[PDB]
DNA sequence: CTTGACAAAAGTGTTAAATTGTGCTATACTGGGAGCTGTCACGGATGC
């Protein structure tokens, strides 16, 4: 929703981000056609 | 994460855009951006290690 | 003022039938808005009920007052800026506000620097908008698809 | 191997149509911007 300041007049509108790569049965995505897949990373937990 | 980050960029297609204009003729069907989401996110799934 | 199922339009982005009061929950206690609808493109507005015919939400044109538009499009004429840039300004500027009488006069106009001297690749953008929109509540007043509305304004001409 | 005839390949002259290069737009716009990490060893210039 687009919201002006001033009037307070609500504009409201959906709008079409793009296309986002969705998962496959098994975990593997299919990029430009080709299977492919995330393999996970690690690091230090966040903290102190 | 990348969803995050890249959508900052997309808020920054976003902000600026918003003013170099006319509030008039105002609304997300024309602010809302593609490329540079869209294109983050591409990146994300190929390039990456 | 706006009652539920009011068929008007709300400008800049084109024709459209409202639908009714709502409170939506803007800064301190919500205030009454006319939830409005739009036919093609999906999605919901909400216009203040404080003044709604001040803030751009006005009516549209009667059956009636189709031949004054049409007369305004084949006859109707207007002064425009020399340098490109203000007359660009100008364009926009009536392609904004949603007056229809005034869109249809610049339409006039530069409609009839088309077919005369020539035009650029913006003005004519700028034109084609103002036919659109001119065949948007044409279509909404006559109760007519937009391709009998579209052939008003191809009558007025050829 | 030779002469004339003649079709096509090729040469040249002149233009129409395209491509390309230039200048300018006047309300007022007047000091960026983005972040990144978990070595290690030694040699040299440099600040103590």
């Amino acid at each position: 929703q687009l919201i002006h300041k001033d009037t307070g007049l609500i504009k409201e509108d959906e709008v079409f981000l793009g296309h986002l790569p969705l998962m496959t049965e098994d975990g593997s995505f299919i990029i430009n056609g080709a299977d492919r897949v995330i393999v996970s990373q690690i690091h230090r937990s966040p903290g102190v | 994460d990348q969803f995050r980050v890249g959508l900052a960029r997309l808020a920054r297609g976003v902000r600026e855009r918003m003013v170099m204009g006319s509030p008039d003729t105002l609304t997300p069907a024309k602010l809302v951006n593609s490329r540079p989401l869209e294109a983050a996110l591409r990146e994300f799934f190929s390039r990456s290690q | 003022e706006f009652r539920p199922g009011d068929k008007v339009v709300l400008p800049p982005y084109g024709v459209g039938v409202v639908a009714g009061i709502a409170q939506r929950s803007v800064s301190g206690v919500s205030r009454a808005y006319y939830q409005v609808d739009f036919p093609g493109s999906r999605s919901k507005a909400y216009v203040p009920v404080e003044a709604p015919h001040s803030v751009g939400l006005r009516k549209a044109l009667a059956p009636e007052e189709v031949p004054v538009i049409l007369d305004l499009l084949k006859n109707g004429r207007m002064p425009l800026p020399k340098q490109w840039a203000a007359r660009h300004r100008k364009t926009s500027e009536i392609l904004a506000d949603g007056n229809p009488y005034r869109i249809a006069q610049m339409a006039g106009q530069l409609r009839a620097w088309e077919v005369e001297r020539g035009l650029p690749d913006l003005d004519r953008q700028a034109l084609r908008r103002a036919i659109h929109l001119l065949a948007e509540e044409v279509a909404q007043s006559l109760e007519i698809t937009v391709q009998e509305a579209k052939r008003l304004f191809e009558e007025a001409w050829g």
